[PDB]
């Protein structure tokens, strides 16, 4: 899981 | 010629790349000071530049044209196998041959070999690292080359996990081919000599550079107190499945 670069790379 | 959309790639990138890379370094201020007096010194300050750097390869990857029409898992699976490259590559406009150094505005932001050896590296990285900056450096590469070539290291189809292979390399073809077009165009003899092949050897460099990174980082980050001194997002980035 990678929640804080999905975050980062997010709309 | 290059065409209206080359035009258009190569704008967005300079802009994307001014936007995600400060020349005059002031969030360093921010960051966990650098020790130089083993403990393991440059640790936490090296951790906190590479975690704020993953944070702006990201805000630059973002902008790269079409990288958007990605799914967020393979946005995923490229910067995290690319984000350690994209730092080696962004921080050659710090570098100087003048000493070996990466110079950011003044001596406590000034890194050279023995101060990144004091963040757990050894040379089996580190030498090979600065003759990568060297060579980089050499090349004398026009921003518009640089920005184009952190873009198509990022936009790379045979990074383990890519599921839509063939879209990522179509992405990566429209930067190759942009990039190819500005050095025919722009990039005048001598300089110009061979050069396309010269920065493609740069991206096969920074595959060895990354696999060494990698077998140093599991090693550094086994013991739970260097884990302890890392950040959250390095943790994900270098650590995560
Ligand atoms: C903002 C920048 C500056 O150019 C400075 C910079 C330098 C990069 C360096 C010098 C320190 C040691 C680093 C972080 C390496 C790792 C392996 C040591 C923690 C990789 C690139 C190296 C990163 C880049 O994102």
């Amino acid at each position: 899981n990678h929640p804080m670069l999905m975050n980062l790379l997010k709309d | 010629k290059l065409s209206e959309e080359q035009q258009h790639i190569i704008a967005i990138l300079l802009d994307a790349h001014h936007k995600t890379y400060d020349p005059t370094y002031a969030d360093f201020r921010d960051f966990r000071p650098p020790v130089r007096m083993s403990p393991l010194s440059m640790l936490p300050h090296l951790a906190d530049l590479v975690s704020y750097s993953i944070q702006k390869v990201i805000g630059f990857a973002k902008m790269i044209p079409g990288f958007r029409d990605l799914t967020s898992d393979d946005q995923i699976v490229l910067l995290k196998s690319s984000a350690i490259e994209v730092i080696m590559l962004r921080s050659n406009q710090s570098f100087t041959m003048d000493d070996m150094s990466w110079d950011c505005g003044s001596q406590d932001y000034k890194y050279d070999v023995t101060d990144v050896s004091k963040a757990g590296h050894t040379l089996e990285l580190i030498e090979p690292l600065i003759k990568f900056q060297v060579g980089l450096k050499k090349l004398n590469l026009h921003e518009e080359e640089h920005v184009l070539l952190m873009a198509i290291c990022i936009v790379s189809p045979d990074r383990p996990g890519v599921q839509d292979a063939k879209l990522v390399e179509a992405i990566q073809d429209r930067l190759s081919n942009t990039l190819q077009t500005y050095i025919r165009c722009r990039h005048p003899p001598p300089g110009s000599h061979q050069l396309y092949a010269k920065m493609i050897q740069k991206l096969a460099d920074l595959r060895s550079l990354n696999e060494e990174h990698s077998k140093q980082y599991r090693s550094l980050s086994f013991q739970p107190e260097n884990s302890m001194k890392l950040t959250p997002l390095v943790l994900e980035v270098f650590g995560n499945e």
